[PDB]
């Protein structure tokens, strides 16, 4: 969170990538290390399993866990098969503008996501967006310094 | 082979908490690899331009992660484990003048010598909304000696800074000065390869 | 009312004096609006091995159901479904099927001037298209669009056998008066069953090395080969055995 | 079979036919840097322009995403556009590209990406070469984008290609933290704890959880947008110096504006900029994907390592097994002929037969405009088939 | 249960995001396991001096 | 650990890659077997010991 692309390149994609090196039937590493986050595609040769990519990738991220910054390793490293496409879209609006889009992802996210994953077939359901309800706590200079 | 190994790291990722803190900062390699060396790969200079530290480290940056990818190679590593490393040599003698000890070197170096996160300037939720976005880059990290030697330990009582150059040696050096690796009467990093089980 | 300092008084400093707490989106990078009003997409990937039209009808009657109990003014919409293309080439493929097996029954009624003869593709069509979907489910293939087209490719394969086996049959009985119906049938079987094991066979070698061919364009190829070496496989034994009994 | 020769020369090449796949995908990338706000205001305007014309049903849009790069760069926003119906509609996705492409030239405000979705997906298009310039000197990346423009320079007069675009950019301004790490220590300060207060105040800090509707959901601190947002907001962020007294955070810290790359890219754990380019018609796949080599290797030469992905890594390491395969098959089948007919000679007119249908298929392709297709060569294969079926029965 | 066990190891991996920090900073350990008591065996001591 | 052995703080950058950083005393200092008269440690008071 909250850290430019070069370091979280540097700091997070270096280990990893050095970690990830030399899984089974690797072809070759595609990673981008936008504002705050880093992404590590690992593409395989064809015709391996992707179970088996997927755990061998979590074995030697696992191994390297440990190496990666505070907040990382705080907000931990996720492993996804990638490979997949799209049944379809749905999009949930608030026609009368009631609620604002973090009200609109929360009832979604509560509500509306569990019951995809009960339908039979849908094996992931995911929304979009990235609102989840937070704390936040708006700190404000002028009355810091008022109160020292 | 492979389902063995999947086994093998399942039953250690638990007992990998119980480890030391340092053990796990290194990190626990679990490989398939048969411990027998399937060939030796030696590279050597024929010139001698090239001093064994500096081959090691080309070895291991161009040579070694490719070799790694090759498949049915279980495991390559080279003898020498000279890798590159900023070396702090201490002089306790100095350190003792100064009353400085090594903790205080340590901590210097693991406070200045590190990239923090640093937030966009013009984000939302703002009520003045500015017309652009800028992100904020930092660089904590240094880069060249002289940079690593004018870290400051200590400030004395006028505006005087005790400075690691006082006190310690920095140079580039080799990660371990254990072993060599020899081929002929010549000095060549060997590659080690290790198949993979079946 | 956490405490971030206690002051010389017993009274104490509060975040809520130097700051303000409200309930936040970790985010506000990004925000998602549908027809200019505020919406959140989901995704929805297929699980392998499953049936997409079915997934589809189930979370569509799902969000149905949800909605009945959605707060006011929250309408839902499904603006991407991979659903509609499959049915279109499904209900594409089945017209084919359709209008194939029609004009198998006119072009044999025109030039072989019987109407008893017409049932005999009726009969052995069917019957190896469905062998050919078997055989698909037995090697695990799956139903998508580039395995309708090859279906597509496939019709014409059964049909022609239909059309070689029953022709030679009308024909051998034509030639001779005297032949009897099944002594017709047998002779013309004698006549044309290696041939058509070659045909088989060298169709299936013709097939073969496409399969073989790595690359997405590789599998791609892959698909409709192999459905396609089935088909005319599984076309040249009902042929060979249930074509000539029938006719 | 001459005229086949010709016919296969005339005829263009493509992998995929290009489909209508009923909605229309419209990419909206603002100045790089430019805030949400503005690119909200621009895609409101987006739809609301989009809304008058008939063939569009409803609008999707995605602001604060891109959709070519994965990402959050508030300068870009995807507007993914529903077509009302194939049949209810009576032009198709082109024309609708070319409207929308012809409304909003003018403008110049909001760049426009009209782009009708990927017929399969995962589908590279047009074969085209995905180079990875791997820096193996660990050059900053603002000297990598100088040397791998000074690559597309040269690429561009190459004949063998064309259209050759690079994703690395740093455009993107950014303020750099410059530390004077004197008058840091001087005020007893730890860089870890000034970085802590910075990231606590301008960015986002998040701390532990706290539980709602029984889920853990984040805490998170940071300073009120209307101080954070100017520039000089470092002035008013104050940390303690251990001494039990305030220092001021732009004592020793300062902000200047410099220009940065927002996305960084590591190819095989080295630094690179993807280079994506497609063929010069007339011109294969391989012919351009050497040609590109080469040129890379003249502009950059033992300081960045060339590489492959996709389409271009699958054809750098392809064996060849598929010539190797088809010659087998045409053995075998040959082999097979010859066994039914009892003589070697005669399976020769069984072979000669399918150029026939070969003949026709490239002709009538090529006078209806249609190019090469992977669905042209399915065809072609039942074509084969069938013309092979109609032979044996006529030799035997 | 081989790739049962993959597969539910693999699905925890990509919710690792959802998970709670401290069941994050222990790691979670996915093992098969069998419902089934092949035998119990007792030890015990004799003399009962242990 | 920080004077006789070597003490890995963090890493550094270089060639892209990140190389650590090993804090250790001279070789000489280390070398004879009555080492620890040299290196001193500094109480919670300033005395050193
Ligand atoms: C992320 C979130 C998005 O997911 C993706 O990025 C996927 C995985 C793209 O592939 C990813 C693949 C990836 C990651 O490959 C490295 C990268 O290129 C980008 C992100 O597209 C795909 C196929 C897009 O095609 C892509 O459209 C881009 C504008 C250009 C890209 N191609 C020309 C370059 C092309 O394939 C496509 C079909 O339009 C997106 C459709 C499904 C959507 O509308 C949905 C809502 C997406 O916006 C998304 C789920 O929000």
């Amino acid at each position: 969170t909250g850290a430019d692309a070069q370091t979280i390149a540097s700091t997070v994609a270096t280990p990893i990538e050095d970690a990830i090196n030399g899984v089974d039937n690797m072809i070759y590493m595609d990673s981008t290390s936008s504002p705050g986050q880093m992404k590590l595609t690992v593409y395989f040769n064809i015709g391996t399993d992707p179970d088996q990519a997927a755990i061998d990738v979590n074995n030697r991220i696992s191994a390297a866990t440990a190496k990666l910054p505070e907040a990382v390793k705080k907000l931990g490293v996720t492993v996804r098969k990638s490979s997949s496409t799209i049944l379809e879209v749905v999009s949930v609006y608030s026609e009368d503008s009631s609620m604002n889009d973090i009200d609109i992802y929360n009832y979604v996210s509560l509500n509306i996501l569990d019951e995809l994953k009960r339908i039979p077939g849908v094996g992931d359901a995911s929304a979009i967006g990235n609102k989840n309800y937070s704390m936040r706590i708006w700190l404000e200079p002028d009355l810091l310094n008022k109160f020292g | 082979p492979d389902q063995a190994a999947i086994d093998v790291n399942n039953r250690i990722s638990a007992a990998t908490a119980k480890l030391p803190e340092a053990v796990k900062k290194l990190g626990v390699t679990v490989r398939k690899s048969s411990s027998t060396i399937l060939e030796v790969v030696s590279v050597y200079s024929e010139d001698s331009s090239m001093n064994d530290i500096d081959i090691y480290n080309y070895v291991s940056l161009n040579i070694l992660d490719e070799l790694k990818r090759i498949p049915g190679v279980g495991d390559a590593s080279a003898i020498g484990n000279k890798n590159y490393s900023m070396r702090i040599w201490l002089e306790p003698d100095l350190l003792n003048k100064f009353g400085v000890t090594a903790n205080d070197v340590i901590n210097a170096v693991n406070d200045q010598n590190a990239q923090y996160a640093t937030g966009k300037i013009g984000e939302e939720p703002v009520v003045n909304k500015s017309p652009q976005v800028i992100s904020i880059t930092m660089q904590g990290r240094l880069q060249t000696p002289q940079e690593f030697e004018n870290i400051i330990l200590r400030v004395n009582e006028d505006k005087s800074f005790l400075r690691i150059k006082d006190v310690a040696k920095v140079e580039i050096g080799a990660e371990q000065y254990n072993s060599t690796g020899r081929l002929n009467t010549s000095a060549a990093v060997p590659i080690i390869i290790n198949l993979q089980s079946g | 009312n956490i405490i971030l300092r206690v002051n010389e008084d017993k009274s104490f400093l509060r975040i809520k004096d130097v700051a303000k707490v409200e309930i936040g989106a970790e985010q506000y990078n990004s925000t998602g609006r549908l027809n200019t009003s505020a919406a959140v997409p989901i995704i929805i990937n297929l699980q392998s091995g499953a049936n997409a039209v079915n997934t589809a009808k189930l979370i569509n009657e799902k969000m149905q159901e949800l909605s009945k109990n959605f707060p006011q003014g929250l309408k839902y919409q499904i603006p991407y479904d991979t659903t509609i293309f499959v049915k279109a080439s499904i209900k594409e493929v089945i017209k084919t099927f359709v209008e194939a097996l029609a004009l198998v029954l006119v072009v044999m009624y025109l030039f072989l001037k019987n109407f008893k003869s017409t049932i005999i593709p009726m009969i052995a069509v069917p019957v190896s298209l469905l062998g050919t979907f078997a055989v698909l489910y037995v090697l695990g293939f799956s139903i998508n669009l580039l395995t309708l087209f090859a279906l597509v490719l496939a019709i014409g394969i059964v049909v022609d056998d239909a059309i070689i086996v029953v022709e030679n049959i009308d024909r051998i009985l034509h030639e001779d008066s005297n032949i009897s119906v099944k002594d017709a049938a047998i002779k013309a079987m004698n006549e044309v069953s290696s041939p058509v094991i070659s045909i088989v066979l060298v169709l299936c070698a013709v097939f073969i090395p496409v399969s073989f061919i790595s690359g997405f364009v590789g599998e791609i190829q892959r698909q409709f080969a192999l459905t396609l070496a089935i088909s005319v496989a599984i076309s040249g034994f009902v042929a060979l055995t249930l074509t000539p009994s029938l006719s | 079979i001459g005229f086949i020769a010709y016919l296969f020369k005339i005829v263009p090449s493509s992998l995929v036919p290009s489909e209508d796949q009923g909605v229309i995908m419209s990419i909206i990338n603002l100045p790089s840097g430019s805030s949400i706000h503005r690119t909200i205001e621009e895609v409101d305007t987006i739809n609301k322009n989009a809304t008058q014309m008939k063939e569009i049903s409803s609008s999707v849009s995605l602001i604060g995403f891109d959709l070519f790069t994965s990402s959050l760069k508030e300068n870009a926003a995807a507007v993914f556009f529903i077509l009302k119906d194939w049949s209810q509609r009576e032009a198709s996705s082109d024309q609708i590209i070319a409207q929308l492409f012809g409304q909003y030239a003018a403008d110049r405000n909001a760049l426009s990406y009209f782009l009708n979705l990927p017929p399969i997906p995962g589908l590279s298009l047009t074969g085209g070469f995905e180079m990875y310039a791997q820096n193996k000197s660990g050059k900053d990346y603002d000297a990598i984008q100088q040397d791998v423009n000074k690559m597309l320079e040269l690429a561009r007069t190459r004949k063998e290609l064309a259209n050759v675009r690079t994703t690395l950019d740093t455009s993107f301004p950014q303020y750099k933290l410059i530390i004077d790490r004197d008058k840091m220590k001087y005020y007893n300060l730890n860089m870890q704890d000034v970085f802590n207060t910075i990231s606590a105040t301008i960015g986002t800090y998040y701390v532990n959880d706290f539980p709602m509707l029984g889920k853990n959901f984040q805490v998170n601190i940071r300073a009120l947008g209307d101080f954070r947002n100017t520039q000089d907001a470092l002035k008013n962020i104050y940390i303690r110096s251990s001494d039990n007294k305030m220092i001021p955070l732009n004592s020793f810290l300062t902000l200047v504006r410099s220009a940065g790359p927002d996305d960084v890219k590591r190819f095989n754990l080295f630094p690179a900029a993807l280079i994506q380019g497609d063929p010069a018609p007339g011109y294969t796949s391989g012919q351009a994907i050497d040609a590109i080599a080469e040129v890379a290797k003249q502009s950059l030469g033992d300081e960045y390592s060339i590489a492959w992905s996709g389409s271009a890594y699958q054809e750098v390491s392809s064996k060849g097994a598929g010539a190797y395969a088809f010659v087998l098959g045409m053995i075998f089948v040959f082999l097979i002929l010859a066994a039914q007919y009892e003589r070697w000679l005669m399976p020769l007119a069984v072979i000669t037969a399918v150029p026939f249908a070969v003949f026709g298929s490239i002709l009538l392709v090529a006078l209806r405009g249609f190019d090469n297709d992977i669905y042209f060569q399915t065809g072609l294969l039942l074509l084969i088939g069938l013309s092979a079926k109609n032979a044996i029965l006529i030799i035997e």
